[PDB]
RNA sequence: UUAUUAAAAACACAGCACUGUGCAAACACGAAAGUGGACGUAUACGGUGUGACGCCUGCCCGGUGCCGGAAGGUUAAUUG
RNA sequence: CAAGCUUGAGUCUCGUAGAGGGGGGUAGAAUUCCAGGUGUAGCGGUGAAAUGCGUAGAGAUCUGGAGGAAUACCGGUGGCGAAGGCGGCCCCCUGGACGAAGACUGACGCUCAGGUGCGAAAGCGUGGGGAGCAAACAGGAUUAGAUACCCUGGUAGUCCACGCCGUAAACGAUGUCGACUUGGAGGUUGUGCCCUUGAGGCGUGGCUUCCGGAGCUAACGCGUUAAGUCGACCGCCUGGGGA
């Protein structure tokens, strides 16, 4: 069971979907002998550049360690879910539990 | 333990222009440099940082 | 290469201002490097001989 | 490569000790179970020149050691090719 | 599989065969099955309307379902069977309340995979929805252009359709002649690209091979005489003469389409 | 294949190419209805030329044709 | 021939670095094209020109879209790979190398005719794709001529899948393996020690760049990564042409 960092940016218009994505994939992750190290909403964040001509993308941070089908499962619903604008799926070393920057700034 | 998310220390290794600096101008370490250029392209792609100055 | 001309500065000043920023920011040597086409064997070349020359 | 409960699995079936990594029994079973792991993956990957030329140094080592083996005690070499299927 | 056979005949020579080890070895599903009666190329005025048709092996009318409006219901491929009337493969699947029909099948399919239609369908090869709830960018076959129609575009070996823009009720498609036609987004669509794709590797090898599918000789126009055809006789070889048709009208360049009545979906001519 | 003076190097052919055709398809037979194409859907169908395979297929868009263009010139019924 | 031994050669434990390979996805910058807005007489190109595009509205600028290819900065006599080679980011499969402390097998090794495999670019076959570049080709120039250099276009090709080809100044013009022989300055990657003072100092491995001592060499130069002193095996040479 390999460790992942999942970040997601969501459609701004889609900002209150977030939390029942967040339930969703928590849900499906836990469902399968996995677990959620560290799960981060850090909101609306102004885009450095503009994606699908947008500015303001919400954006989640996930820290799981799952199998590779969940993984899979994930990668292929943040393909199919027309309200993520882009997402990214990397592979951790080992668990990590820390406050991101994001977050830890305040 | 250079982080993508750390955006405030990535941007002291980037230009005005968000170009990367090279290792000779910061003098940081080549395998620290290494790994301060994939997370600058990470950051890149998360929208955090921008590719160039225009956009 | 932005230069936004600040209040209280002459135009002089602000057009050097802005030729050093675009020289430090290397775009005409890309540019008239990018402009013809230079194969693999003669960048290598080109930079072993830079690289042999910055030796004095 | 091979997982760590894997090669241990095989080092203790086929070794005199749970510590006996070195004799010739464990080296060739660990190549031929290594061998047949990789048979699949080159099955997917018939373009992966690189990983086979591994493959053919494992097959070869292999091959060295079932000849010092035969070599040194023929006993030993037959029941380790009926153990592990060999011989063509 | 492409195979060749080897050269025991000059008949056998040049013929590449194509091989599917998975097509079902037996008989079709009977309660599927139509009388399919030959014509000749000829019309109910018993005129050839169709030149070069004619003879060939008797064949049977696989009912294959191209409206695929069985919703909700599951349903599972029990095997793929041969389809003498069309270049693809079809397959026969068996939905959970009993009912066996034929579908076109989609590259990749096999048996025991299991597809579904409805707006409720997961995205995957097989699987029919409206294409309003289709991913645009997507390849898909079996195409409807009116709502409860029937699929009619993409249907040869091999062929698809991608869904290049969505807008309103309508859709963008890149057909497989590189036209694109705007269709109304509650049309219905098969995921995936028809199977069978290697169907165009196939070469027949000898005349009497054309003659089985049915198709009769092709004499050239200028091999006749005058009163036959506009290409005519002379003493030898001789054409000097714009290419047409046996009916005059000149070929080789001359657009033919005229239908002002659909011109409003066709964004861009195929080129 | 020229029933009944020509069986061939002629026709066909698999293969190749060009071109038309988005489906109420092009096209063909039909004053029309309709039918064939096809219960097929561009890996499909029609037309044309070439004629297994091997190595190949150079130059010319002035003429004729076809395709595209739409500014300008010219130009029908109509209007008066 | 028999029995040993561990130092050569391998196996296991834990980690480290890497454009090593194969598959899939995706991101931004830019070129080109399509549609539209503004706008008007030039643009492009060159030593200078002309061919070419442009009043049918080009070039410039702004907006939207399509498609393919390659991955600026990082980037570096840097890294990985037997060689050819490998450069955005992410995931899946996967080979090798190195280091620390141990345990294990116990010569299991080196080289290798024939044999087999990999093998840049170009090229070939089938099916796609085709933005840019560009053999052939066309036109404009230059010229005594110009089947060239320069300019405007442009097909194959370059790209993808699967096969073939098996050649390069495929070079370090330096076969592989092992041992020994003064040094200096660096790079890169592990590891150990010490109020760790510090981005510290001192050791100890792997790979790597430059200079240089003895020695060797016809000389140039090589010089612990030898072209020095040796050992094992292989390939090759016997005047220049013909070839």
């Amino acid at each position: 069971m390999r460790h992942y960092e999942i970040v997601f940016m969501v459609h701004p218009d889609q900002s209150e979907q977030v939390p029942g994505m967040i339930e969703r994939y928590t849900a499906a992750i836990t469902g399968a002998e996995g677990k959620i190290h560290r799960l981060e909403d850090w909101g609306r964040r102004q885009l450095a550049y503009p994606i699908n001509k947008l500015h303001k993308a919400h954006y989640v941070l996930m820290n799981v360690e799952a199998p590779q089908e969940v993984i899979d499962e994930l990668e292929t619903t943040f393909r199919f879910n027309d309200a993520v604008i882009r997402s990214m799926v990397m592979r951790t070393k080992h668990a990590v539990t820390e406050a991101s920057p994001m977050v830890k700034a305040k | 333990e250079i982080d993508y998310k750390d955006i405030a220390t990535l941007k002291n290794y980037i230009t005005e222009s968000g170009k990367i600096v090279p290792s000779r101008i910061t003098g940081t370490r080549a395998k620290y440099q290494r790994q301060l250029a994939r997370a600058i392209k990470r950051a890149r792609y998360l929208s955090l940082l921008p590719y160039t100055d225009r956009h | 290469p932005v230069i936004k001309v600040r209040e209280n500065e002459p135009f002089d000043v602000a057009l050097r201002r802005f030729k050093r920023s675009c020289e430090k920011a290397g775009v005409l040597a890309e540019v008239r490097r990018r402009e013809f086409y230079e194969k693999p064997t003669t960048e290598r070349k080109r930079a072993k001989a830079s690289a042999v020359k910055r030796h004095a | 490569s091979l997982s760590t409960e894997a090669t241990a699995k095989i080092v203790s079936e086929f070794g005199r000790d749970a510590n006996d990594t070195g004799s010739t029994e464990v080296q060739v079973a660990l190549l031929t179970a290594q061998i047949n792991h990789l048979q699949g993956h080159f099955a997917e990957h018939k373009k992966d020149h690189h990983s086979r030329r591994g493959l053919l140094r494992m097959v070869s080592q292999r091959r060295k050691l079932l000849d010092y083996l035969k070599r040194k005690d023929v006993a030993r070499y037959t029941q380790l090719i009926e153990r592990l299927g060999l011989r063509r | 599989a492409v195979v060749k056979c080897k050269p025991t005949s000059p008949g056998r020579r040049h013929v590449v065969k194509v091989v599917n080890p998975e097509l079902h070895k037996g008989k079709p599903f009977a309660p599927l099955l139509e009388k399919n009666s030959k014509s000749g190329g000829r019309n109910n005025n018993g005129r050839i309307t169709t030149r070069h048709i004619g003879g060939g092996h008797k064949q049977a009318y696989r009912i294959v379902d191209f409206k695929r409006n069985k919703d909700g219901i599951p349903a599972v491929v029990e095997r793929l069977e041969y389809d003498p009337n069309r270049s693809a493969n079809i397959a026969l699947v068996l939905y959970k309340d009993g009912e066996r029909r034929y579908i076109l099948a989609p590259k990749g399919l096999k048996a025991g995979d299991q597809i579904q239609s409805g707006v409720d369908a997961a995205i995957k090869p097989g699987n029919t929805l409206p294409m309003r709830n289709i991913p645009v960018g997507s390849t898909v076959h079996n195409v409807e252009m009116k709502p409860g129609k029937g699929g009619q575009l993409a249907r040869s070996a091999g062929t698809y359709v991608q869904i290049v823009a969505r807008d309103g009720a309508y859709v963008t498609l890149r057909l497989r002649s590189g036209e694109m036609r705007k269709v109304e987004a509650d049309c219905r669509a098969t995921l995936g690209e028809v199977g069978n794709a290697e169907h165009m590797l196939r070469v027949l090898g000898k005349a009497g091979a054309a003659r089985w599918r049915g198709v009769r000789p092709t004499v050239r126009g200028t091999a006749m005489n005058p009163v036959d055809h506009p290409h005519g006789g002379g003493e030898g070889r001789n054409f000097g003469k714009h290419p047409v048709t046996p009916w005059g009208v000149q070929t080789k360049g001359k657009k033919t389409r005229s239908n002002k009545r659909t011109d409003k979906f066709i964004v861009r001519r195929r080129s």
